[PDB]
């Protein structure tokens, strides 16, 4: 709202900082950390990446603990079959979620 | 009336369940307000000893519920020791927004090239201060302080409202860094000081620390339009929803100091203290300093925070928006 | 610096007497004080307006007249207004809204006593009944527009005037002068009177035409209503017949029958209906 | 000292009595005139102004810096019908009020040598409204010694009330024109 209450007055541009809500996926153990964890996604990577910075094509891809997941590729999001930690609420969900944590 | 009925049910029937779906049931009270239910539950939890749900719970919690429920939850707990801290921390947004933070400052895959094509475009005022809200929009919690590190000349060329518009850019690129504040404003004319409030509010915005009190000093302090501009926008921004009586009576002596240049931000900041609010003291007070003043410039102030003191109150406010509209 | 948001209100009472001093004097450059207040630094209510003599002939601005001026002013802080003069206005009659040389000389004067003090320029030839072309200025300094400068700060995005016309910008906008947003005051209870305008007595609301017109209107409109229908004949049967001209080059400089038939229908089916009633509601209330 | 006065003038039939050489009417002009050139010789910023009191109490000319419009409308002047003087000072209050310069004093000097036939009970009233609204009058009497004067110094003291030094009379029996008194009164001796 306030952004777009710029006409008036431009510096009231920046209220946009609040809608920015970053999308992303973040796994927390029972510590609070962020282990060292890889959730797996069932998607092209050209579905889904910055294109042009300045096997012919697989349908996978593996993002680290802090992960950029959007609305679109959070559904396909998984986790391996197997690891030490498994996500608690559903990653189709989003947002930080925990992980409960094998024997070790 | 109906929907909380149902939620009344819902949640009841949640918790009758061989695995209790307390997200869900969370996530009804959240539609449900009653923050006492929460809290309570949120006791339950700490004594059963379930600390990962209880967590998930919790980032569920401030993520969506807002910050006067998230405070009557915290209240509520105040009336072991460790969970109880580190579940507060979360809460209250403490290590909440720093997750956040980190996450965006490790991926921060930005692309300076475009904004060199696009300042080497730059040929206006108009268009500087367009490149200046787009590096701070590229930015955000990302501090990345590249442009406004390595061009000093071109930032100091614009003037008068643009060195504000540039120091809330520094608030923006700074977001969610809130250690570093004062500290990190030593950095950097009383367009650049307003602009530095503004951009503490900015970075503590909807987040109540003691940016709160250091603005409301610093406002009440101020001796130019356009700090006193600043402040009151820095303060409104940080005091978001937290309806604190001292921030609306500092908020309405500024506006009451009829200055366009500080009236406006006055009026914004107003709305913003007391969003979603609803108290019929401040609502009539906008109302007639709205229709009694004759600065346009307070005016778009005043209907914005207007606009905003009322976030929430769907079906009650046809009131008001009668009289508004005619 | 002056911020590009500045809105110059001009009162109903001011457009007025702007306009009536415009189409009073013409060709002749005719001129006049814009008496008001600066409320603040972004806005500027024009109260009221007052003429000068306009000595002679008046094709130019003719360096106000300070005995004149004074006089003005204090009768009208003895009888009212204690307001001072906020700028200066004068006519340019069908040229546009740009300012001339002995204009700019004359904005430069106004703004040596006071530096927020506006140029209005109106156009009373080119204005019409939902539109009066006006438009408000301040000259550029050459000091800064050598200087390297933009004499104006973009706080706001209310820099979207028009489109500034090409007879401005031809005529030196942008270089030497900028033009000022203009809005006006509504207070509703002017806008009554100006509603009583138009208005019509209860006696000729309620007064029946006179029958012998009335009916010798008639006759005549059935008249040409007769030679319009054989007309009509003609045309429909020799529209569908051939179209490769009847979409435009079929009926410039020759009569419509069914336009005018509609016209002619339309005006006579009023007149009598409108007299019917009447009749019939003075029948009866005149009882 | 910035002034604003009005010299209200009694022009009834009496005014061609010819107590005061050669007739009270020309005493009244000469009387007019000095007192007029007392007041431009004061600040000239001070503004005077005539007001005709008989059966129509008309204001002849308003506030004006100039003398000779003054003397010119007195000169064209003649005497007929009764004085009310009621009017007479309430149209003086409302022209001191209506005055441009809001911070000249407000005065009115009366010249009412005639019979007031108003009873003191209005005239103390319009007295302490003058009073109450700052207004203080010089008044001057002559012709009728006893007739008003009782009338005219108890409308002077309720003005007065205790300290409201600015109503004054003053009274001069007959003799030769009414220049030596007015000259050699408190009123213009103050000036």
């Amino acid at each position: 709202l306030v952004f777009t209450q710029f006409w008036f007055w431009f510096p009231l541009s920046h209220f946009l900082s609040l809608a920015y809500t970053p999308t992303c996926v973040i796994g927390l153990n029972k510590d609070l950390k962020m282990p060292k964890v890889q959730y797996k996604s069932n998607c092209k990577p050209s579905t889904f990446a910055y294109p042009a910075p300045l096997e012919p094509e697989p349908n996978f891809q593996l993002l680290d603990n802090p992960a950029r997941v959007m609305p679109a590729q959070l559904k396909v999001l998984t986790m391996p079959e197997t690891c030490r930690y498994q996500p608690f609420k559903p990653l189709s969900i989003g947002g930080i979620i925990i992980l409960k944590d094998t024997s070790e | 009336q109906f929907r909380n009925k149902v939620l009344r049910v819902l949640v009841k029937i949640y918790m009758n369940l061989e695995k209790p779906d307390f997200i869900n049931v969370c996530q009804c009270l959240i539609f449900l307000d009653d923050p006492q239910a929460v809290s309570d539950i949120l006791e339950k939890l700490v004594k059963e000893d379930n600390l990962l749900m209880a967590y998930q719970i919790c980032f569920d919690l401030y993520e969506s519920a807002s910050q006067q429920f998230l405070s009557s939850v915290i209240q509520n707990l105040r009336t072991p020791k460790d969970q109880t801290l580190k579940m507060i921390k979360i809460l209250s947004g403490e290590m909440a927004i720093e997750l956040h933070l980190q996450f965006l400052i490790r991926n921060n895959n930005t692309d300076l090239m475009i904004l060199k094509n696009t300042k080497d475009a730059v040929r206006n005022s108009v268009c500087h201060t367009a490149t200046v809200i787009a590096n701070s929009f590229m930015h955000c919690g990302t501090t990345s302080d590249q442009f406004l590190r390595d061009n000093l000349e071109w930032l100091a060329r614009a003037t008068n409202w643009a060195k504000f518009t540039a120091t809330a850019s520094l608030g923006v690129i700074h977001k969610g860094h809130e250690k570093e504040a004062l500290q990190l404003m030593a950095t950097y004319s009383a367009y650049q000081e307003g602009g530095g409030l503004y951009a503490l509010g900015l970075i503590h915005a909807n987040h109540g620390g003691d940016i709160i009190d250091y603005l409301l000093n610093q406002l009440k302090n101020a001796s130019n339009d356009i700090v006193r501009h600043g402040g009151s926008l820095g303060l409104g921004l940080a005091a978001m929803g937290t309806a604190r009586q001292d921030v609306y009576d500092l908020l309405k002596t500024n506006l009451y100091q009829d200055d366009a240049v500080t009236g406006e931000a006055a009026g914004l900041a107003l709305g913003l203290v007391m969003l979603g609010s609803k108290n019929a003291q401040a609502i009539e007070d906008m109302v007639g300093y709205a229709q009694e003043t004759q600065h346009e410039k307070i005016l778009r102030g005043l209907a914005v925070g207007i606009a905003l003191v009322m976030y929430g109150r769907m079906e009650e406010a046809d009131a008001l928006i009668e009289s508004l509209c005619r | 610096a002056v911020d590009t948001a500045e809105q110059v209100y001009i009162s109903s009472l001011a457009l007025l007497k702007m306009l009536k001093h415009g189409r009073a004097g013409v060709p002749m450059e005719v001129m006049g004080l814009m008496l008001g207040e600066f409320v603040d630094d972004y806005t500027v209510r024009v109260i009221d307006v007052f003429a000068m003599p306009q000595s002679g002939t008046g094709v130019s601005v003719e360096a106000v007249d300070p005995v004149f001026q004074a006089k003005m002013l204090d009768m009208l802080k003895q009888t009212g207004r204690p307001e001072m003069v906020v700028g200066w206005y004068h006519s340019h009659p069908g040229f546009g809204c740009w300012l001339s040389g002995v204009d700019i000389n004359t904005q430069q004067s106004f703004e040596a006593l006071s530096e927020r003090a506006v140029a209005v320029v109106v156009d009373p030839i080119q204005s019409v009944k939902g539109k009066v072309v006006i438009d408000a200025f301040r000259l550029i300094n050459a000091n800064m527009m050598v200087l390297g400068h933009e004499p104006r700060q973009t706080t706001s995005n209310l820099g979207h005037l028009n489109k500034p016309s090409i007879q401005a910008l031809i005529h030196g906008l942008n270089r030497h002068y900028y033009s000022i947003t203009i809005n006006y005051r509504k207070n509703e209870l002017e806008q009554k009177m100006l509603l009583n305008l138009h208005k019509k007595s209860w006696m000729e609301g309620l007064t029946l035409q006179d029958y012998s017109e009335h009916c010798k209107h008639n006759e005549s409109v059935v008249k040409e209503m007769l030679e319009l229908a054989k007309n009509y004949n003609k045309a429909v049967e020799e529209e569908d017949k051939m179209t490769p001209e009847q979409l435009a080059i079929k009926n410039v400089g020759k009569q419509d029958p069914k336009r005018h038939l509609e016209e002619h229908v339309d005006v006579l089916m009023t007149s009598n209906i409108v007299q019917c009633l009447a009749a019939m509601l003075d029948t009866v209330v005149f009882k | 000292v910035l002034e604003s006065t009005m010299v209200c003038v009694d022009n009834s039939e009496y005014m061609r009595n010819g107590d005061f050489l050669p007739t009270r009417l020309q005493a009244q002009q000469d009387a007019v005139n000095i007192v007029c050139h007392s007041k431009t010789r004061s600040n000239p910023e001070n503004n005077v102004g005539l007001i005709t009191l008989a059966n129509d109490c008309e204001v002849l000319t308003t506030l004006t810096p100039d003398t000779g419009r003054i003397l010119s409308k007195l000169h064209t002047v003649q005497p007929k019908g009764k004085i009310t003087f009621c009017t007479g000072i309430r149209v003086a209050h409302l022209a001191l009020k209506h005055r441009q310069g809001k911070n000249h004093k407000m005065r009115i000097i009366a010249f009412v040598g005639s019979p007031v036939e108003d009873n003191e009970k209005d005239l103390v009233k319009l007295a302490k409204r003058l009073k109450k609204e700052k207004v203080n009058v010089d008044i001057i009497n002559f012709g009728e010694e006893e007739v008003n004067t009782e009338k005219l110094t108890a409308f002077v003291n309720t003005l007065n009330g205790k300290d409201g030094t600015g109503s004054h009379l003053v009274t001069v029996p007959p003799g030769p024109s009414l220049a030596d008194a007015l000259i050699s009164s408190p009123i213009l001796a103050g000036e």
